[PDB]
Protein backbone atom coordinates (compact mmCIF):
# COMPACT_ATOMS: atom_id res chain seq x y z
CA UNK A 1 0.00 0.00 0.00
CA UNK A 2 0.86 3.57 -1.04
CA UNK A 3 -0.74 4.97 2.17
CA UNK A 4 1.83 2.94 4.24
CA UNK A 5 4.57 4.20 1.95
CA UNK A 6 3.35 7.75 2.22
CA UNK A 7 3.31 7.38 6.04
CA UNK A 8 6.77 5.72 6.15
CA UNK A 9 8.34 8.69 4.27
CA UNK A 10 6.25 11.09 6.47
CA UNK A 11 7.73 9.43 9.52
CA UNK A 12 11.40 9.76 8.31
CA UNK A 13 10.79 13.40 7.61
CA UNK A 14 9.20 13.98 11.10
CA UNK A 15 11.76 12.03 13.12
CA UNK A 16 14.61 14.06 11.68
CA UNK A 17 12.98 17.28 12.95
CA UNK A 18 11.63 15.67 16.12
CA UNK A 19 15.16 14.62 17.11
CA UNK A 20 16.83 17.87 16.02
CA UNK A 21 14.21 20.59 16.61
CA UNK A 22 14.52 24.16 15.11
CA UNK A 23 15.12 26.73 17.85
CA UNK A 24 15.23 30.47 17.85
CA UNK A 25 14.34 31.22 14.23
CA UNK A 26 13.12 34.82 14.54
CA UNK A 27 12.98 37.69 17.02
CA UNK A 28 9.97 39.65 18.22
CA UNK A 29 11.30 42.90 16.67
CA UNK A 30 10.96 41.37 13.22
CA UNK A 31 7.16 41.56 13.44
CA UNK A 32 4.61 44.28 13.52
CA UNK A 33 1.90 43.49 16.01
CA UNK A 34 -1.56 44.20 14.56
CA UNK A 35 -4.42 42.78 16.63
CA UNK A 36 -5.29 40.19 19.28
CA UNK A 37 -7.11 37.21 17.82
CA UNK A 38 -7.58 35.30 21.10
CA UNK A 39 -6.57 35.16 24.77
CA UNK A 40 -6.17 32.48 27.42
CA UNK A 41 -4.91 31.89 30.95
CA UNK A 42 -1.21 31.77 29.99
CA UNK A 43 -1.06 33.80 26.74
CA UNK A 44 -2.65 35.29 23.66
CA UNK A 45 -2.49 34.98 19.87
CA UNK A 46 -1.97 38.11 17.78
CA UNK A 47 -2.01 38.95 14.07
CA UNK A 48 1.44 40.24 13.18
CA UNK A 49 3.13 41.23 9.92
CA UNK A 50 6.64 39.95 9.22
CA UNK A 51 8.39 43.17 7.89
CA UNK A 52 11.04 41.35 5.86
CA UNK A 53 8.41 39.48 3.77
CA UNK A 54 5.20 41.40 4.33
CA UNK A 55 3.61 38.07 5.28
CA UNK A 56 0.93 37.92 7.98
CA UNK A 57 1.24 35.42 10.83
CA UNK A 58 -0.64 34.47 14.01
CA UNK A 59 1.84 34.74 16.81
CA UNK A 60 1.03 32.83 20.03
CA UNK A 61 2.65 34.53 23.02
CA UNK A 62 2.94 32.48 26.22
CA UNK A 63 3.92 34.06 29.49
CA UNK A 64 6.57 31.58 30.93
CA UNK A 65 5.66 32.42 34.56
CA UNK A 66 2.00 31.71 33.88
CA UNK A 67 2.93 28.42 32.07
CA UNK A 68 4.89 27.42 35.23
CA UNK A 69 2.06 28.41 37.67
CA UNK A 70 -0.30 26.33 35.64
CA UNK A 71 2.01 23.28 35.51
CA UNK A 72 2.02 23.40 31.72
CA UNK A 73 5.80 23.39 31.09
CA UNK A 74 6.01 19.90 29.60
CA UNK A 75 2.84 20.45 27.61
CA UNK A 76 4.27 23.70 26.10
CA UNK A 77 7.53 21.96 25.13
CA UNK A 78 5.44 19.20 23.54
CA UNK A 79 3.49 21.73 21.54
CA UNK A 80 6.53 23.51 19.99
CA UNK A 81 8.53 20.31 19.51
CA UNK A 82 5.68 18.55 17.67
CA UNK A 83 4.59 21.55 15.65
CA UNK A 84 8.02 22.32 14.31
CA UNK A 85 8.33 18.70 13.18
CA UNK A 86 4.99 17.83 11.48
CA UNK A 87 4.04 18.48 7.84
CA UNK A 88 0.52 17.80 6.60
CA UNK A 89 -1.88 19.98 4.59
CA UNK A 90 -4.47 20.11 7.39
CA UNK A 91 -2.10 21.33 10.11
CA UNK A 92 -1.38 24.89 10.86
CA UNK A 93 2.25 25.73 9.75
CA UNK A 94 4.64 26.86 12.41
CA UNK A 95 7.01 29.22 10.53
CA UNK A 96 9.09 30.48 13.46
CA UNK A 97 9.50 30.12 17.22
CA UNK A 98 11.71 31.93 19.69
CA UNK A 99 11.67 33.18 23.25
CA UNK A 100 12.72 36.17 25.27
CA UNK A 101 13.03 37.05 28.97
CA UNK A 102 9.35 36.90 29.54
CA UNK A 103 7.62 34.91 26.88
CA UNK A 104 7.58 32.02 24.41
CA UNK A 105 6.46 32.76 20.85
CA UNK A 106 5.17 30.46 18.13
CA UNK A 107 4.47 32.12 14.79
CA UNK A 108 2.12 30.29 12.58
CA UNK A 109 0.97 31.07 9.11
CA UNK A 110 -2.20 33.22 9.33
CA UNK A 111 -5.49 31.48 8.56
CA UNK A 112 -7.84 34.53 8.07
CA UNK A 113 -11.08 32.55 7.68
CA UNK A 114 -11.41 31.95 11.48
CA UNK A 115 -12.48 28.89 13.47
CA UNK A 116 -15.04 26.42 12.37
CA UNK A 117 -16.76 27.13 15.73
CA UNK A 118 -17.84 30.69 14.58
CA UNK A 119 -19.23 29.60 11.21
CA UNK A 120 -20.97 26.52 12.76
CA UNK A 121 -22.63 28.48 15.60
CA UNK A 122 -23.76 31.30 13.18
CA UNK A 123 -25.06 28.90 10.48
CA UNK A 124 -26.44 26.58 13.07
CA UNK A 125 -25.45 23.15 11.61
CA UNK A 126 -23.76 21.73 8.56
CA UNK A 127 -25.33 19.40 6.02
CA UNK A 128 -24.09 15.85 6.14
CA UNK A 129 -21.97 16.32 3.05
CA UNK A 130 -20.52 19.54 4.47
CA UNK A 131 -19.74 17.79 7.76
CA UNK A 132 -18.25 14.84 5.84
CA UNK A 133 -15.90 17.12 3.84
CA UNK A 134 -14.45 18.41 7.23
CA UNK A 135 -14.56 14.97 8.91
CA UNK A 136 -12.53 13.42 6.08
CA UNK A 137 -9.78 15.96 6.66
CA UNK A 138 -9.67 15.18 10.42
CA UNK A 139 -9.65 11.44 9.54
CA UNK A 140 -6.54 11.87 7.30
CA UNK A 141 -4.92 14.19 9.90
CA UNK A 142 -5.29 11.80 12.78
CA UNK A 143 -4.14 8.88 10.69
CA UNK A 144 -0.99 11.02 9.97
CA UNK A 145 -0.53 12.18 13.55
CA UNK A 146 -1.20 8.76 15.18
CA UNK A 147 1.26 7.04 12.79
CA UNK A 148 3.87 9.36 14.25
CA UNK A 149 2.93 8.16 17.80
CA UNK A 150 1.23 11.53 18.46
CA UNK A 151 -2.08 11.96 20.31
CA UNK A 152 -3.79 15.36 19.65
CA UNK A 153 -6.21 15.40 22.62
CA UNK A 154 -8.11 18.66 21.97
CA UNK A 155 -10.38 18.11 18.95
CA UNK A 156 -13.24 20.70 18.84
CA UNK A 157 -14.47 23.17 16.22
CA UNK A 158 -12.73 25.97 18.14
CA UNK A 159 -9.32 24.48 16.99
CA UNK A 160 -10.18 23.97 13.35
CA UNK A 161 -9.27 26.98 11.23
CA UNK A 162 -10.85 27.41 7.79
CA UNK A 163 -8.38 28.51 5.12
CA UNK A 164 -8.87 30.46 1.84
CA UNK A 165 -9.67 27.25 -0.05
CA UNK A 166 -12.27 26.29 2.61
CA UNK A 167 -10.02 23.47 3.94
CA UNK A 168 -9.13 22.93 7.63
CA UNK A 169 -5.98 23.66 9.52
CA UNK A 170 -5.77 22.18 12.94
CA UNK A 171 -4.25 24.53 15.51
CA UNK A 172 -3.60 24.48 19.25
CA UNK A 173 -1.23 21.63 19.93
CA UNK A 174 -0.88 22.48 23.62
CA UNK A 175 -2.15 18.93 24.67
CA UNK A 176 -0.51 16.93 21.87
CA UNK A 177 2.05 14.42 23.01
CA UNK A 178 4.27 11.79 21.42
CA UNK A 179 3.62 8.65 23.47
CA UNK A 180 3.98 4.96 22.55
CA UNK A 181 2.28 3.52 25.64
CA UNK A 182 -0.75 4.72 27.48
CA UNK A 183 -1.01 8.06 29.22
CA UNK A 184 -2.87 9.54 32.11
CA UNK A 185 -3.16 13.30 32.09
CA UNK A 186 -6.66 14.66 32.53
CA UNK A 187 -6.80 17.29 29.73
CA UNK A 188 -9.02 18.16 26.84
CA UNK A 189 -12.40 19.97 26.73
CA UNK A 190 -15.43 18.64 28.76
CA UNK A 191 -17.83 18.00 25.88
CA UNK A 192 -15.05 16.15 23.88
CA UNK A 193 -13.56 13.95 26.67
CA UNK A 194 -13.72 10.21 26.26
CA UNK A 195 -15.21 8.15 29.18
CA UNK A 196 -11.78 6.61 29.99
CA UNK A 197 -10.30 10.06 30.54
CA UNK A 198 -13.11 11.14 32.89
CA UNK A 199 -12.78 7.80 34.83
CA UNK A 200 -9.01 8.36 35.30
CA UNK A 201 -7.84 5.30 33.47
CA UNK A 202 -4.68 5.25 31.40
CA UNK A 203 -5.82 5.88 27.80
CA UNK A 204 -4.46 6.12 24.31
CA UNK A 205 -5.17 7.53 20.79
CA UNK A 206 -8.67 6.08 20.83
CA UNK A 207 -9.60 9.23 22.80
CA UNK A 208 -9.02 11.15 19.50
CA UNK A 209 -11.44 8.86 17.65
CA UNK A 210 -14.11 9.30 20.41
CA UNK A 211 -13.59 13.10 20.01
CA UNK A 212 -14.09 12.74 16.24
CA UNK A 213 -17.52 11.23 16.92
CA UNK A 214 -18.30 14.28 19.17
CA UNK A 215 -17.18 16.61 16.36
CA UNK A 216 -19.15 15.00 13.57
CA UNK A 217 -22.22 14.89 15.80
CA UNK A 218 -21.83 18.56 16.68
CA UNK A 219 -21.20 19.58 13.07
CA UNK A 220 -24.25 17.74 11.68
CA UNK A 221 -26.54 18.46 14.69
CA UNK A 222 -25.43 21.96 15.61
CA UNK A 223 -25.01 20.95 19.28
CA UNK A 224 -22.76 18.34 20.97
CA UNK A 225 -24.12 14.89 22.03
CA UNK A 226 -23.44 15.65 25.74
CA UNK A 227 -23.98 19.12 27.13
CA UNK A 228 -25.19 20.68 30.44
CA UNK A 229 -24.43 23.90 32.25
CA UNK A 230 -21.75 22.37 34.44
CA UNK A 231 -18.79 20.02 33.47
CA UNK A 232 -19.69 17.41 36.20
CA UNK A 233 -23.12 17.01 34.61
CA UNK A 234 -21.48 16.69 31.16
CA UNK A 235 -19.21 13.89 32.58
CA UNK A 236 -22.20 11.90 33.94
CA UNK A 237 -23.74 12.07 30.47
CA UNK A 238 -20.54 10.89 28.68
CA UNK A 239 -19.95 7.87 30.91
CA UNK A 240 -23.71 6.92 31.09
CA UNK A 241 -23.68 4.90 27.90
CA UNK A 242 -26.39 7.10 26.18
CA UNK A 243 -26.51 9.26 23.02
CA UNK A 244 -29.65 10.49 21.11
CA UNK A 245 -29.45 11.48 17.45
CA UNK A 246 -31.51 14.13 15.70
CA UNK A 247 -34.17 12.57 13.47
CA UNK A 248 -32.53 14.25 10.53
CA UNK A 249 -29.34 12.17 10.93
CA UNK A 250 -28.97 9.63 8.14
CA UNK A 251 -28.97 6.10 9.34
CA UNK A 252 -25.32 5.64 8.13
CA UNK A 253 -24.27 8.81 10.04
CA UNK A 254 -25.93 7.34 13.18
CA UNK A 255 -24.03 4.02 12.73
CA UNK A 256 -20.55 5.76 12.40
CA UNK A 257 -21.41 7.73 15.48
CA UNK A 258 -22.47 4.71 17.57
CA UNK A 259 -19.13 3.13 16.70
CA UNK A 260 -17.09 6.28 17.36
CA UNK A 261 -18.91 7.16 20.61
CA UNK A 262 -18.42 3.65 21.89
CA UNK A 263 -17.71 3.55 25.63
CA UNK A 264 -16.02 0.13 25.12
CA UNK A 265 -12.45 0.33 23.74
CA UNK A 266 -12.40 -3.11 22.10
CA UNK A 267 -15.45 -1.98 20.18
CA UNK A 268 -14.40 1.63 19.36
CA UNK A 269 -13.78 2.44 15.69
CA UNK A 270 -10.28 3.63 14.96
CA UNK A 271 -9.16 1.43 17.85
CA UNK A 272 -9.75 -2.02 16.28
CA UNK A 273 -7.33 -4.33 14.42
CA UNK A 274 -8.16 -2.57 11.13
CA UNK A 275 -7.58 0.82 12.75
CA UNK A 276 -8.46 3.90 10.73
CA UNK A 277 -9.67 1.77 7.84
CA UNK A 278 -12.82 0.89 9.79
CA UNK A 279 -13.58 4.61 9.57
CA UNK A 280 -12.35 5.41 6.06
CA UNK A 281 -14.27 2.36 4.72
CA UNK A 282 -17.48 3.14 6.55
CA UNK A 283 -20.61 3.68 4.38
CA UNK A 284 -21.12 7.27 5.66
CA UNK A 285 -17.81 7.89 3.89
CA UNK A 286 -18.51 5.93 0.63
CA UNK A 287 -18.62 9.13 -1.53
CA UNK A 288 -15.37 10.52 -0.09
CA UNK A 289 -12.44 10.61 -2.46
CA UNK A 290 -9.60 10.39 0.09
CA UNK A 291 -6.82 11.35 -2.38
CA UNK A 292 -8.70 14.32 -3.84
CA UNK A 293 -9.36 15.52 -0.20
CA UNK A 294 -5.59 15.23 0.61
CA UNK A 295 -4.78 17.04 -2.64
CA UNK A 296 -7.39 19.63 -1.84
CA UNK A 297 -8.94 19.02 -5.24
CA UNK A 298 -12.48 18.64 -3.84
CA UNK A 299 -14.49 21.87 -4.01
CA UNK A 300 -15.21 23.21 -0.54
CA UNK A 301 -18.78 23.64 0.80
CA UNK A 302 -17.87 27.09 1.88
CA UNK A 303 -15.09 29.60 1.31
CA UNK A 304 -14.77 32.32 4.03
CA UNK A 305 -15.16 35.85 2.82
CA UNK A 306 -11.83 37.47 2.43
CA UNK A 307 -11.71 41.23 2.33
CA UNK A 308 -7.91 41.18 1.93
CA UNK A 309 -4.56 40.14 3.37
CA UNK A 310 -4.58 40.87 7.12
CA UNK A 311 -8.32 40.99 7.73
CA UNK A 312 -9.45 39.87 11.23
CA UNK A 313 -13.22 40.10 10.90
CA UNK A 314 -13.52 36.33 11.34
CA UNK A 315 -12.14 36.61 14.83
CA UNK A 316 -13.72 38.28 17.90
CA UNK A 317 -12.45 41.50 19.43
CA UNK A 318 -10.29 41.46 22.54
CA UNK A 319 -8.90 44.13 24.84
CA UNK A 320 -5.37 44.91 23.68
CA UNK A 321 -2.61 44.75 26.35
CA UNK A 322 1.03 45.86 26.27
CA UNK A 323 3.63 43.20 25.68
CA UNK A 324 6.14 43.97 28.35
CA UNK A 325 9.32 41.96 28.27
CA UNK A 326 11.16 41.80 31.58
CA UNK A 327 14.76 42.98 31.93
CA UNK A 328 15.41 39.69 33.82
CA UNK A 329 15.22 36.17 32.38
CA UNK A 330 12.28 34.22 33.79
CA UNK A 331 12.28 30.48 34.00
CA UNK A 332 15.33 29.97 31.80
CA UNK A 333 16.09 26.37 32.83
CA UNK A 334 12.42 25.30 32.55
CA UNK A 335 12.32 26.37 28.87
CA UNK A 336 15.93 25.82 27.87
CA UNK A 337 14.95 23.52 25.01
CA UNK A 338 12.33 25.83 23.49
CA UNK B 1 -36.24 20.97 21.57
CA UNK B 2 -32.57 20.00 22.21
CA UNK B 3 -31.56 22.88 20.01
CA UNK B 4 -33.53 25.29 22.25
CA UNK B 5 -32.02 23.66 25.40
CA UNK B 6 -28.55 24.11 23.96
CA UNK B 7 -29.00 27.72 22.93
CA UNK B 8 -30.35 28.57 26.40
CA UNK B 9 -27.42 26.68 28.12
CA UNK B 10 -24.19 28.41 29.33
CA UNK B 11 -22.01 26.37 26.96
CA UNK B 12 -22.64 27.79 23.49
CA UNK B 13 -19.59 30.11 23.49
CA UNK B 14 -15.96 29.02 23.00
CA UNK B 15 -15.15 26.21 25.38
CA UNK B 16 -12.06 26.15 27.58
CA UNK B 17 -9.78 23.20 27.89
CA UNK B 18 -9.56 21.67 31.28
CA UNK B 19 -6.60 20.01 33.02
CA UNK B 20 -5.30 18.64 36.39
C1 LIG C 1 -6.87 31.79 19.49
C2 LIG C 1 -7.04 32.60 18.35
C3 LIG C 1 -6.38 32.26 17.14
C4 LIG C 1 -5.59 31.08 17.03
C5 LIG C 1 -4.78 30.47 16.03
C6 LIG C 1 -4.56 30.87 14.65
C7 LIG C 1 -5.44 31.73 13.92
C8 LIG C 1 -5.14 32.06 12.54
N1 LIG C 1 -4.03 31.55 12.00
C9 LIG C 1 -3.17 30.70 12.61
C10 LIG C 1 -3.43 30.38 13.96
N2 LIG C 1 -4.23 29.39 16.64
N3 LIG C 1 -4.55 29.25 17.85
C11 LIG C 1 -5.41 30.25 18.20
C12 LIG C 1 -6.07 30.59 19.40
Amino acid sequence: ESVKEFLAKAKEDFLKKWENPAQNTAHLDQFERIKTLGTGSFGRVMLVKHMETGNHYAMKILDKQKVVKLKQIEHTLNEKRILQAVNFPFLVKLEFSFKDNSNLYMVMEYVPGGEMFSHLRRIGRFSEPHARFYAAQIVLTFEYLHSLDLIYRDLKPENLLIDQQGYIQVTDFGFAKRVKGRTWTLCGTPEYLAPEIILSKGYNKAVDWWALGVLIYEMAAGYPPFFADQPIQIYEKIVSGKVRFPSHFSSDLKDLLRNLLQVDLTKRFGNLKDGVNDIKNHKWFATTDWIAIYQRKVEAPFIPKFKGPGDTSNFDDYEEEEIRVSINEKCGKEFSEF
Amino acid sequence: TTYADFIASGRTGRRNAIHD
